[PDB]
């Protein structure tokens, strides 16, 4: 698995054992999956979800390919965590599966 | 054709459309299982990952994401590309018994009725003889 | 051809009708009757506290639902596996075959109605008591 | 026959029909949605629309023939229940609007006796309305 | 005529055809199913049934008129590809409620055996009964 | 049935049908006329230049186009799901919508052809001008 994340976040990914790269935008990121999509071996890329708000269009880009990493958005840089990013991560998930969008 | 295509035809259809229904509750009853351990893995993640930011504090990190990251990968991708799986499927499936349901009834239509203004013709010709 | 002329002409003429298929004939299901096609055009005529029980409605209307309930079941563990299924439909699922190996299936025997409710309420014990919807609680107080 | 109605029994008889009419023309849409997509996804909106047209079914369509007095509805009670019901309807939105939780609206002590409404052979039923209204001011205080 | 078979040729002649049709009527219920939504959600139980349905299909149904041995099929003879036929019937519905894998079952060794028996003229046909036990046993033991 | 014997014979006896639909009417559109089974035979001998006016012919043209389309989308939707159609199919989903609106039904009210052409002329806007295959680039500059 890869961890795409702000610079600072990436750096103590690293330093916990985990493989964490940095970026600072939507467009940066999508170029870290692109190199890591074609360099071969992840089976997940989690990225911060400030980092990939768009998902389906990020594989869209990504290939004329093959077997895919899953692509996870999670959230965000260093003020992006002092949201909660998952109150609303939930209200699309909801509505994404049910449809509705519920009135959480 | 004719007689014969009578039943089976649409029992392929009634039998088999009554359980393609029994898919939709299964599926949604999944809806609610996998919601549910939708959030929580939302929940811890939040979590010490932050608790990565102020920072050992190296795990407040993976520990962090090896809860946060764990969850949310079965929930967040495997929950679902698998879950609006299930429901995304079946449901272009009762779109088979749908539209195609017209299919039986205007094949049928056109002929115990056809097949009538006929049984009655030729009685008809020395009928009327 | 249950739309034959002949056949489509008399049912007019009943007051209870025992439908027979082959279909279920052929799954050695016996008596071969279409639990969904045979009516009591004129059941409830014959039934009750003076003619059978009190409770015949309550129990015949159990069996039906929860035998109809159970086969649909049937379809789903096709669809979903056996596994999947949960616990209160599982059991409703178990009533189909209770139902069919029981109570359609005699060893030729001449059963009274009194003979027959007592099977009835037998395999209904299956079935979770909070499930049973289509019998007044007088009734399950008295014969359950 | 509209003319006959507004003139001898109720100046608002075709207008109340129509309303409560699109009510269950609505509902029957929403349960062809539900389902499909489940009840969990339906805002307070809709939640509230299957409520009072639930209301409508239980409370107006259906009509006991064994009863003394629900037997025959004369024409002058007909108007008068179906005014409570379409003004528990608009004070119902009203609330719902005001952020009011419709838990509140669906545990509200007046639904009860607009339940046994078609029992009653007095026009005690017209006074529901007040009783409707007072009962969602209690609701617009609590908040 | 089931007397005559019982007294002369084998005891369980009727409940083995009985079995079998039984076999070949769900078989036909499970195929008019499939027609309509797939065989992909099929459980590993429903797998095994057509597995055997067809076995019974291809090495009992069909019979070959062209052979010198086929041609014909004495009583004897019928009865014994009978057994083998819902021997390895109850066998496969064992392995499976013990979670063998019904593609293991699939490619038994015994199975082109059992689908050329018919061709068979001795009875050594009865002897892949003991065959068939002994191969279960196999995967009984790889678990 | 239109296909039956005396409707189906009678459409070579006319110069213009208006074909109405229960299903339509079911949705609430009246009046429940068919856009896309509803013909004139000799409607180009009393149209453009001279008559109502020269774009006559391309906007009805392009509006039976767009409709049929737009109709087709509808099952198109129902079979894929409303986001898995492209941008360019949703305008037709769109326009179809709109045909039937805002061009088929009208509040009682006496359109002049001017009137309906212009109300035409606004619901081709939906379209991408690069879509109406069916309109001189002539009138598209003039009328548009």
């Amino acid at each position: 698995m890869a961890v795409i994340a702000d610079p600072e976040t990436a750096q103590g990914f690293r330093l916990a054992g985990l493989e964490g790269y940095g970026a600072s935008s939507a467009e940066e990121a999508q170029s870290l999956l692109e190199t890591l999509v074609e360099r071969g071996g992840y089976a997940l890329v989690a990225v911060d979800e400030a980092l990939l708000p768009d998902p389906e269009r990020a594989v869209e880009r990504l290939m004329r390919g093959r077997d895919l990493p899953v692509l996870l958005p999670i959230a965000g840089l260093k003020e992006a965590f002092q949201g909660h990013d998952v109150e609303g991560y939930m209200r699309e998930l909801v509505r994404k599966t049910i449809g509705f969008d519920i009135k959480l | 054709m004719s007689q014969v295509s009578p039943t089976r035809m649409n029992l392929l259809q009634r039998r088999g459309q009554l359980r393609l229904a029994q898919k939709g509750v299964d599926l949604l009853k999944k809806k609610r299982d996998a919601l549910v351990a939708e959030f929580f893995g939302l929940v811890r993640e939040a979590m010490e990952a932050r608790k990565a930011l102020d920072q050992r504090y190296a795990e407040a990190l993976i520990r962090v994401a090896n809860t946060e990251t764990r969850l949310k990968k079965i929930g967040e991708e495997i929950k679902k590309t698998t879950r609006r799986v299930n429901a995304l499927e079946q449901v272009v499936i009762p779109g088979i018994r749908a539209q195609i349901r017209f299919i039986q009834q205007v094949l049928e239509q056109r002929e115990r009725e056809d097949t009538f203004r006929l049984k009655r013709i030729k009685g008809k010709i020395e009928a009327r003889e | 051809d249950r739309t034959h002329p002949i056949p489509d002409l008399t049912g007019y003429i009943t007051e209870g009708q025992i439908q027979l298929s082959r279909e279920l004939h052929r799954k050695g299901i016996y008596p071969p009757i279409d639990p969904l096609p045979s009516l009591s055009r004129l059941m409830n005529n014959g039934v009750g506290k003076g003619k059978t029980r009190e409770d015949h409605k309550q129990v015949s209307d159990q069996l039906y639902s929860a035998y109809a309930n159970g086969v649909d079941i049937r379809k789903l563990v096709a669809i979903i596996g056996e596994d999947a299924l949960t616990e209160n439909d599982r059991r409703y699922l178990q009533f189909a075959d209770a139902f069919e190996r029981f109570f359609i299936n005699q060893g030729q025997q001449n059963r009274s109605i009194e003979e027959s409710l007592q099977i009835a309420w037998a395999l209904l014990s299956m079935l979770p008591q909070g499930e049973l919807k289509r019998i007044s609680k007088d009734h399950i107080g008295k014969y359950y | 026959l509209d003319p006959w109605y507004r003139e001898n029994v109720a100046e608002d008889y075709p207008e109340l029909r129509d309303a409560i009419s699109e009510l269950l023309q609505r509902e029957a849409g929403l349960q062809e949605i539900v389902q499909l997509v489940g009840p969990d996804a339906l805002q307070d909106a809709e939640r509230l629309v299957i409520e009072v047209g639930r209301i409508i079914r239980e409370d107006f369509l259906q009509q006991n023939a064994y009863h003394e007095v629900d037997a025959y509805c004369s024409m002058k009670k007909a108007y008068g229940i179906m005014k409570m019901i379409l003004a528990f309807y608009k004070e119902a939105e009203a609330a719902i609007k005001r952020g009011v939780s419709i838990d509140e609206i669906l545990q509200l002590p007046v639904l009860e006796r607009i339940g046994r409404a078609r029992y009653v052979s007095e026009e005690e039923f017209p006074a529901y309305f007040e009783e409707a209204m007072k009962e969602i001011q209690g609701a617009f205080k609590a908040l």
